[PDB]
């Protein structure tokens, strides 16, 4: 019951830890869960470690030291997400108890009076690294793929197995938060050693346990009084950077929550502020008290909705995509020898960069050599910055740029087995451009288009082999944007799908697979977002408020700023297209209230950044404040709706539009909807995606699909019938 | 509401500057004891056993200023052991709050004679030395949307449309009226020179004053870059609430903000019977007091609702008030207040303010109250209103009438 | 003129110093907890009518610095017009808060006021705030500074209170506190503390040792070897009390107030203010007094403060049903009782700070609220609440059941 290492104290799971005691009294605990390829903090770990730690205490008179090891390819994968996602508010008590039990075990380990060395053979992430932090020394095998870090914030959680408490005692508040906790960054073993998260490195996994045992042997001989005692467990302990009561830190401490608020832009992500609160509060008290505080903040997040959203998207949905859920079934591999890129604008240039960086030969063709060269210059500028930041060697940078060959001659697409076209949004131009190339390239070459709206089926008719024609949709700026939206046209074969899917993984990006449709998934949905913002401007809402609503919603960039980056002339002809579609079928088009605003800005010669003037003023290649004339033009200030109403209009427009895309079979999985919306069009991470938003909405109305529908109907009553939920959400 | 409350004496020390200040060598307790001994000098026959409390404002009651400095003063000055001693903190208004609380204790009929006022040695005990949750506690700091004082002041300027020249014009005007008040002998009877254990002069004037300030000199100054403001985030935090505002105009400098200074003030407050029994002449009557407030983010909007509330309870209007006294924490605060209530210039901070003379946090309230008592007497005017902007968005206002 | 009425008086349970339940809880959270309880009891209360929040706090530094009262107002989402002021009158701060609130109400310039205190002694130990009386040599010499436990022992010596006498009072405090708890006396007024998830942190007065015996109390060692008394202070005291040859050190951990964490809140207003919020008055503040005595003996301030408040109200000891004096030290209570001839069965009838602890800035409000309850339970008319104070101060209040 009390102070027990076990979950239960009244009247069973499998054993996951192997016990080995040397002739020298060194105990090796080898973690090997026989129910997965990975070691997680499940009920079996908890009982298994409970038993082992009891045995450690019982046999203390013959144990000289401990080594914590793993028998898997990875060290420890962290908390059990399958259990954590299920935790409701009434489960706060159980969650609190679980995490307190886990830490009670680690605390015994840490305060055993003997050295404990973590032998890190592979990935130690979250709960995994927390086990290692409970040890007095960390040795990691400098192996391929090995990562170390505390990424629980990326799942809307916190390091509740001691991570916060221990990194704060190790590095102090500021460094622990900035370097480790706030962003939950994964580190390579060498980087992990650099920041003090790991103590020393070995070349191979086989060296670990011997080196660990060697360290214990030496530590007991060289440091008998302080062996197995963490720095914070000594009388003279002083926290790096000081405690909150210390003058130096006290002077800057008030600015931590403001700096975070600034970074988060006022978005409703609870996890980072919980981490900060736990860090500071922990630092104010003794270790054990600090640890218990950590548990309360953890239970707070786990039983909240955002953690559920983020866990769903960034664990379950992402895993589903990475395992080939949208990839066709029995299709083999086809390695790509030579990529050909049509167009040297920001898109083509970016595509040529990410392909070259992945290791492919790239032929970059434009209409002139001068053009193709400036396209390559885009990659040169990225390498200049990468060399200055010291993130690459000169030799490897030279090879990257040497893989890119700028040309104006169509004959230089000889031997090309993978075409990515990135020319102007125009069907006949795209037909012509492919025409000039389809016979010069390899007979089995993929013919890929980076179109934003135009249906792939239509573009395909411009080629001989339509089976190999496919949409390969990138996002600006290509070097930063992680999504590729792959679009299946009617004639597109399953093999073509797979081949592009593979390419997407090969360049280190995330693929979604979409069925052909005007505006596809991403462009169509982002449209509804910026259209809502423009409508508010026309209704008379202050532009400053509109931008604030966008940022406080959680978008990476505010919507008028975004509206400048997408051209206003592209938005115009997207609307012209949709109008023509309806009007040709003999119907009547209902223009979005935003269209009048787009047309108004075009008429004023303020069509966006590319033309030097949009909603913002642009001087010398820099954006510089909103255009003052905006207020007189739209009578800004005459409409003053709740900020939350503005936020909700933007988020709801996209969420609703996403459901339509699911209804029409444009998307085939919610996983694709969520990750595609997050990585493609910057839909706020806290929502877990445009689809997850529907089922995980929280507000005044409550939580869930029902509460979403209520709020949707509330918005429709106030702002227009476009917020009425489609029949597929009702009863 | 029974017993009327009267001001019999209101004195203060000169204000010592923050850097190479004359008062840096003087313990805050000594600043208070000095003023107690002045009262003793002025009424050598006062029976001190009638004094039931000493109430002192102090914003940083730590170190030299901790352990109930009021009781320290009572005991260290040899006052009767029956004479109380209580420290209080309502940030910038603490000094007026002491006086107000003192007056309220007299009105209840349970106290007869009270010393009230405040003390702050900002050169020895800097602002923020005491810590506090809404600043130093992340969960609270997030939930209260904490922002430093200067940022609020700049936001005010931005919203109301006060320019850098506007705020500096007020700054210049404060220096001029302070210098004129000193020249005219307005402060002769009430500023008590500070002296050592040997009677040697330490300071006899408000040394923060810059009487030769010019338009051009002020224009050359840099916007506030010391303390909390220099650190990141606060603009953005402010604009997240005030989302219709695109950019904060940073107009406030060290020449148009109040000065960091050392000082103390003492007011003697009692009932009519209390004054009569001791041969004390009433100088003013406390007509009404009010505590109100506004948004904590913009922070310094508190004086307007506080003033409206005290005017209302006393059954008075702006027209009935001969002198308005508002603490000069930041220029824009005064202009905003003047704009809200249409206060005529000739009535506002007529002897200059904290920009010229300094703002010793806990004592300022009592200092500017005493300033108004002297001016009412000097001008032969009837009513003064005294008010302060407060951290956390609070406001306090008091009305006095000359007797 | 205006009368001051008590409408609500609540407190937290008290958390002990060593391995205490409240050690993990910020003092601000303690106050916010109680504000949410008042809101729960009166969901339809117009909070715009609350003009001030007055909190006693003896160590206003760190977690307790920066006008904790204003912090409570804002953090609890109370109206921005609701004030917030911290005060410090040492041990009596909690009662001084209630008194000041009553006086503001009577003055006519405040309508409805929240008053109380908070002290988290396990997070902010006493003496944390510094102070001249102790830390400045010139004024330390002047006032003849002496830790209060020495004054407590000096009283015992002068009055001829023996170690057994002092321990006998302690036992009775423990017994009376246990009976109050198990009698359900504190059910309505003690508000359990809970975390951000609703989980229970503390629901009872941890410091209590209800199984205390006279034999166990006799085993304890004098506090004269504890923390506060280093060296010199006996000789300083005896320099003033020159006819006393030797101080008999009788006080121990068992017969002195417990060092604890806690908070208390009281709602005070005019009849008119209560009427339009639909609140029922529980008691009326009859009178208040500040007085004092010698700062060296330090702890005899309750007597003249009590005499003064009785005189003000036009009452005598015979008119008072219940006397409540903070149990800082057993001898202080025995001295008070002797001086005013207070009958036993009227004095600290639900136990005190020896059993339940003395969270400095909150205690005055806690024992005030304790009396409001006993008056209502016993159906009695009058209670007198008083506390001894550092520096030789005394504060007393008389309340009347309405
Ligand atoms: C540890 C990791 C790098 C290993 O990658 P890998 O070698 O490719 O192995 P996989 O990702 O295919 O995982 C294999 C299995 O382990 C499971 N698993 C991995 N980490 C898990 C966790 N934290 N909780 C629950 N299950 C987990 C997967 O669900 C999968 O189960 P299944 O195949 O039975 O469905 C990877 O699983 C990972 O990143 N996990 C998440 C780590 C994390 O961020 N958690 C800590 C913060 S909460
Ligand atoms: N020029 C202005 N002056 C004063 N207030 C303004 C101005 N422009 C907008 N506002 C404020 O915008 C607010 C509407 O949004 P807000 O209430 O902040 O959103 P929410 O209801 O989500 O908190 C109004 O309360 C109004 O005070």
């Amino acid at each position: 019951m009390g102070s027990s290492h076990h979950h239960h104290h009244h009247s069973m799971p499998d054993n996951t830890i192997q016990w080995d005691k040397d002739a020298d009294g060194i105990v090796t605990l080898t973690m090997d869960d026989p129910s997965g390829s990975t070691n997680v903090m499940n009920e079996a770990y908890i009982e298994s470690m409970g038993k082992a730690v009891d045995r450690l205490v019982a046999e203390k008179d013959s144990i000289t030291g401990v080594v914590v090891a793993s028998a898997k390819k990875t060290f420890f994968a962290g908390g059990d997400v399958k259990t954590m996602i299920q935790a409701r508010p009434e489960d706060a008590g159980d969650v609190f108890n679980t995490v307190e039990t886990i830490k009670r075990q680690l605390r015994t380990l840490e305060t055993l009076g003997k050295p404990v060395v973590a032998a890190i053979n592979g990935a130690a992430l979250g709960g995994g690294l927390e086990i290692a932090l409970a040890c007095h020394h960390r040795i990691a095998a400098d192996v391929k793929g090995s990562q170390l870090g505390l990424p629980e914030v990326t799942l809307g959680l916190l390091p509740g197995g001691g991570g916060v408490t221990r990194t704060v005692r190790m590095f102090g508040i500021q460094n622990a938060f900035v370097s480790v906790l706030a962003q939950g960054t994964r580190f390579k073993p060498a980087k992990a050693k650099e920041i003090g998260l790991v103590d020393e490195l070995v070349a191979t996994v086989e060296e670990l346990v011997p080196a660990a045992k060697a360290w214990i042997k030496e530590e007991l001989k060289a440091n008998p009084d302080g062996a197995g005692v963490q720095p914070w467990d000594k009388k003279g302990y002083k926290m790096p950077g000081g405690t909150p009561s210390s003058p130096g830190l006290a002077a800057i401490l008030p600015s931590f929550p403001s700096n975070l608020r600034k970074q988060l832009k006022g978005a409703p992500m609870p996890a980072p502020r919980a981490i900060l609160a736990a860090a500071v509060e922990g630092a104010q008290v003794d270790f054990d008290t600090a640890s218990r505080i950590e548990s309360r903040y953890f239970a707070s997040l786990v039983t909240g909705q955002v953690a559920k959203n983020m866990m769903q998207a960034f664990f379950f949905d992402l895993q589903a995509i990475n395992a080939g859920g949208s990839r066709p079934e029995g299709i083999g591999k086809t390695p790509i020898k030579r990529i050909g890129v049509l167009g040297a604008g920001m898109m083509g240039a970016g595509i040529a960069y990410v392909s070259a960086k992945a290791g492919y030969e790239v032929v970059l063709k434009d209409v002139s050599l001068e053009a193709a060269a400036k396209g390559k210059g885009y990659s040169e500028k990225l390498e200049a910055k990468a060399l200055e930041r010291g993130r690459t060697t000169q030799e490897r940078s030279d090879a990257l740029l040497a893989r890119i060959t700028p040309t104006a001659d169509a004959a230089d697409f000889k031997g090309v087995d993978f075409v990515i076209e990135a020319v102007f949004e125009n069907q006949e131009l795209k037909h012509k451009v492919f025409g000039e190339i389809e016979d010069i390239v390899e007979p089995n070459a993929i013919l890929g288009s980076n179109t934003s709206t135009l249906p792939i089926t239509g573009l395909a008719t411009g080629v001989k082999r339509q089976e190999d024609f496919i949409g390969i949709h990138f996002f600006s700026p290509v070097d930063k944007m992680p999504l590729v939206e792959i679009i299946k046209g009617e004639k597109t074969s399953d093999e073509a799908l797979a081949r592009v899917f593979d390419y997407t993984l090969a360049i280190g990006k995330t693929p979604i697979v979409v069925n052909d449709s005007r505006g596809f998934f991403t462009s169509r949905v982002i449209g509804t977002f910026v259209n809502e913002a423009l409508a508010m401007l026309g209704e008379g809402v202050e532009p400053a408020s509109i931008e604030q609503a966008g940022s406080q919603a959680g978008y990476p960039a505010p919507p008028l700023q975004l509206s400048d980056e997408l051209n206003l002339e592209l938005m115009h002809k997207i609307a012209v297209a949709t109008r023509k579609g309806v009007e040709d079928a003999g119907g009547t088009y209902q223009p979005h209230p935003a269209e009048a605003v787009v047309e108004k800005m075009i008429e004023l010669g303020r069509s966006g950044r590319l033309k030097g003037a949009g909603f913002y003023e642009y001087a010398d290649g820099k954006r510089s404040g909103l255009w003052p004339g905006l207020r007189e033009t739209f009578k800004s200030g005459s409409s003053q709706p709740p900020l939350q109403d503005m936020i909700d209009r933007m988020l709801f427009a996209e969420a609703l539009e996403t459901q339509k895309c699911l209804d029409e079979g444009v998307l085939t999985s919610t996983a694709d909807a969520n990750i595609g919306s997050i990585m493609g069009i910057g839909f706020p991470p806290w929502t877990g995606g445009s689809a997850q938003f529907i089922v995980g909405y929280s507000g005044p109305a409550g939580t869930g699909k029902a509460a979403f529908v209520a709020r949707a109907r509330e918005l429709a009553a106030a702002y227009g019938d476009r917020f009425l939920p489609p029949e597929s959400l009702l009863s | 509401m029974s017993e009327e409350a009267f001001i019999y004496e209101a004195i203060r020390t000169p204000r010592g500057k923050q850097k190479n200040g004359s008062l840096h060598e003087v313990k805050p307790l000594s600043l208070v004891v000095g003023l107690i001994d002045e009262l003793r000098k002025r009424h050598p026959d006062l029976d001190e056993n009638l004094i039931s409390d000493v109430i002192l404002g102090c914003v940083s009651p730590v170190g030299d200023q901790g352990g109930d400095i009021a009781r320290a003063a009572v005991l260290a000055s040899g006052m009767p052991v029956t004479s109380g001693g209580v420290q209080l903190n309502r940030f910038c208004a603490s000094g007026l709050e002491a006086v107000n609380t003192a007056a309220q204790k007299v009105r209840s009929g349970w106290d007869d004679l009270v010393l009230a006022g405040g003390v702050e040695s900002m050169s020895r005990v800097p602002m923020g030395s005491d810590g506090g949750a809404m600043g130093l506690d992340p969960a609270t700091n997030y939930d209260v949307m904490f922002v430093p004082q200067s940022i609020g002041a700049d936001l005010i300027a931005t919203i109301e449309g006060f320019s850098r020249e506007d705020v500096d014009a007020y700054a210049l005007r404060s220096q001029q009226k302070a210098a004129e008040a000193w020249s005219g002998g307005y402060f002769a009877k009430s500023v008590v020179p500070v002296r050592d254990q040997n009677g040697l002069l330490i300071l006899d004037h408000d040394e923060h004053m810059r009487p030769d300030t010019t338009k051009e000199g002020l224009a050359k100054l840099k916007p506030a870059f010391e303390g909390l403001a220099a650190l990141g985030g606060f603009d953005d935090v402010a604009l997240q609430k005030y989302h219709w505002v695109e950019k904060i105009n940073h107009v406030h400098t060290g020449g148009n903000s109040s000065g960091i200074v050392d000082g103390a003030a003492l007011v003697m407050i009692g009932s009519a019977a209390a004054g009569k029994l001791q041969g004390l002449t009433p100088r003013a009557r406390i007509v009404a007091t009010a505590t109100s407030g506004a948004d904590p983010v913009i922070m310094l909007t508190g004086p307007t609702p506080a003033t409206r509330k005290v005017l209302d309870r006393a059954g008075l209007t702006v027209d009935d008030i001969d002198l308005f006294e508002l603490n000069e924490a930041f220029a824009s605060v005064v202009l905003k207040f003047q704009k809200d209530l249409n206060i005529p210039d000739e009535k506002l901070n007529v002897n200059g303010g904290a920009i010229a003379m300094g703002h010793p946090l806990g004592a300022t309230g009592a200092m500017i109250l005493g300033t108004m008592v002297d001016e009412l007497e000097r001008r032969n005017a009837r009513r003064a209103l005294i008010t302060l902007c407060i951290g956390g968005g609070m406001g306090v206002a008091t009305i006095i009438e000359r007797v």
